């Protein structure tokens, strides 16, 4: 019958302390005739009660979506409480408990490196200003590029690439026309994560 | 110390 | 019932002479009662006949997999040729069929670009090179790493990601020990791409 | 004249 997904939080919500992160359980393929779910939520086996239920919705292809949403306390989340969602639908003959958490592993230091544009793209119209962001661990993580107190507009992150020793990696790239580049501003990288010192680095590029 | 981004405060130590 | 799918040539197989792709047609799940598959390729809705047909292969989950392969052409893949394999099977109401061409899309070429490694990272006990391939379509590409005509090894490839003005970029790192990098020994990032002078560049990098 | 990659013919023109 219905088919339940559960979700970890953006690792910006998780990271920030202003921020305020959350597992979302989605039960999506509820029935039409039979639309009443029940969530019951354990924090490690404790089951607790300060979970939400985000308004019904159809779709269009004739089952209801239904989502619990479930705050968590960024420590919590941090460290590796496995969260369990139990759904049960009178269209199902068994509860199905779906149950999260971060990457069981050490945490690990993110290296961060400012690469700047090849020699060969003064040439270029646009260049490339690259982030070098290895070395870390879990692969939940925040890079965005910045100048002067700005966020810079138009960049790309690979996705995180297992590396040989278990850590994780990624790239983003700045692009930026030669004209600016040239012009002296500095343009930087802000990476935010777990095992970094306060969450938050940033290093930057210039000339 | 703490750090912030884009002056959205991230965290304290 | 059966279930079928369809894949292109192996990048390198396609873009270099010494070397013959072919197009592979898997069909998956078929029974034992009628294990029997037959085919009909198509190549722009011409049919061809000259394709062999791989050993049959007995899966262990009570299903066949019998696999179709069809020998191509470097020329004709490149320029868009479209392939088109053709299932049918007696426990299927309708013969299945996909057809798997290339990217379309105008070819657009590669730069490539050699970072070295940031200032910041000769404290380490290893260093990262970096290769950054910028600005190609299709995405099927191949990058290698080579020193002293030696295919340097512990290197790690992020995937094609889309990137804004309709082109491709991917990045490579090379790993290799701080002590051979100040050495001067020279590391090229090895390029192959159906929009490159002969398919093939190579750019170095070295203290 | 030819490109060559591991020294196995790539492709030439
Ligand atoms: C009726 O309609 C609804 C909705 O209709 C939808 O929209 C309409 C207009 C049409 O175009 C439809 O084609 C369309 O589906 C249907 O509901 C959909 O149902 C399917 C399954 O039946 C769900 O598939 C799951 O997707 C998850 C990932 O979900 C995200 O990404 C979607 C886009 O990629 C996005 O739309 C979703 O909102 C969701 O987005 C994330 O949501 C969080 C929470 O808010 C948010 O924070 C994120 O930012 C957001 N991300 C975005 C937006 O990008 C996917 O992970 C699932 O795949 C796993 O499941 C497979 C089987 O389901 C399994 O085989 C795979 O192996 C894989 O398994 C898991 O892998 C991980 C890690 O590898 C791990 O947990 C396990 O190893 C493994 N777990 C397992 C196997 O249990 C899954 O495919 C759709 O998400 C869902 N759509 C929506 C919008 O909810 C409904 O089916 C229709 N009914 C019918 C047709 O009968
Ligand atoms: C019975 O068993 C068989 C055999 O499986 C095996 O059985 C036992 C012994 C166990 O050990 C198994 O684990 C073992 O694998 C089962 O057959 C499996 O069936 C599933 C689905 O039914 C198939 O999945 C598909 O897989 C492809 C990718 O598959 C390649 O990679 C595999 C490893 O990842 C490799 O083992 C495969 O053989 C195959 O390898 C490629 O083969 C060619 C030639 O051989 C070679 O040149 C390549 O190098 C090689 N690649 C390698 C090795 O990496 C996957 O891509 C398919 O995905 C499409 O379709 C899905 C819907 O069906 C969809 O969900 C996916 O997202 C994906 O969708 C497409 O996405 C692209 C973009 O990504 C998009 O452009 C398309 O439009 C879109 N198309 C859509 C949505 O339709 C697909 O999921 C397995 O391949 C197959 N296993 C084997 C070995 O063939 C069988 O199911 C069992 N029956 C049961 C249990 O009842």
């Amino acid at each position: 019958g219905p088919s339940v997904f559960l979700f970890p939080p953006k690792p910006k919500d998780t990271l920030m302390i202003s921020r305020t992160p959350e597992v979302t359980c989605v039960v999506v393929d509820v029935s039409h005739e039979d639309p009443e779910v029940k969530f019951n939520w354990y924090v490690d086996g404790v089951e607790v009660h300060n979970a939400k239920t985000k308004p019904r919705e159809e779709q269009y292809n004739s089952t209801y979506r239904v989502v619990s949403v479930l705050t968590v306390l960024h420590q919590d989340w941090l460290n590796g409480k496995e969260y369990k969602c139990k759904v049960s639908n009178k269209a199902l003959p068994a509860p199905i408990e779906k149950t999260i958490s971060k990457a069981k592993g050490q945490p690990r230091e993110p290296q961060v490196y400012t690469l700047p544009p090849s020699r060969d793209e003064l040439t270029k119209n646009q260049v490339s200003l690259t982030c070098l962001v290895k070395g870390f661990y879990p692969s939940d993580i925040a890079v965005e590029w910045e100048s002067n107190g700005q966020p810079e507009n138009n960049y790309k992150t690979t996705p995180p690439v297992l590396d040989s020793d278990g850590s994780f990696f990624l790239y983003s790239k700045l692009t930026v026309d030669k004209s600016r580049w040239q012009q002296g501003n500095v343009f930087s990288c802000s990476v935010m994560h777990e095992a970094l010192h306060n969450h938050y680095t940033q290093k930057s590029l210039s000339l | 110390d703490c750090a912030y981004h884009k002056g959205e405060l991230v965290w304290c130590t």
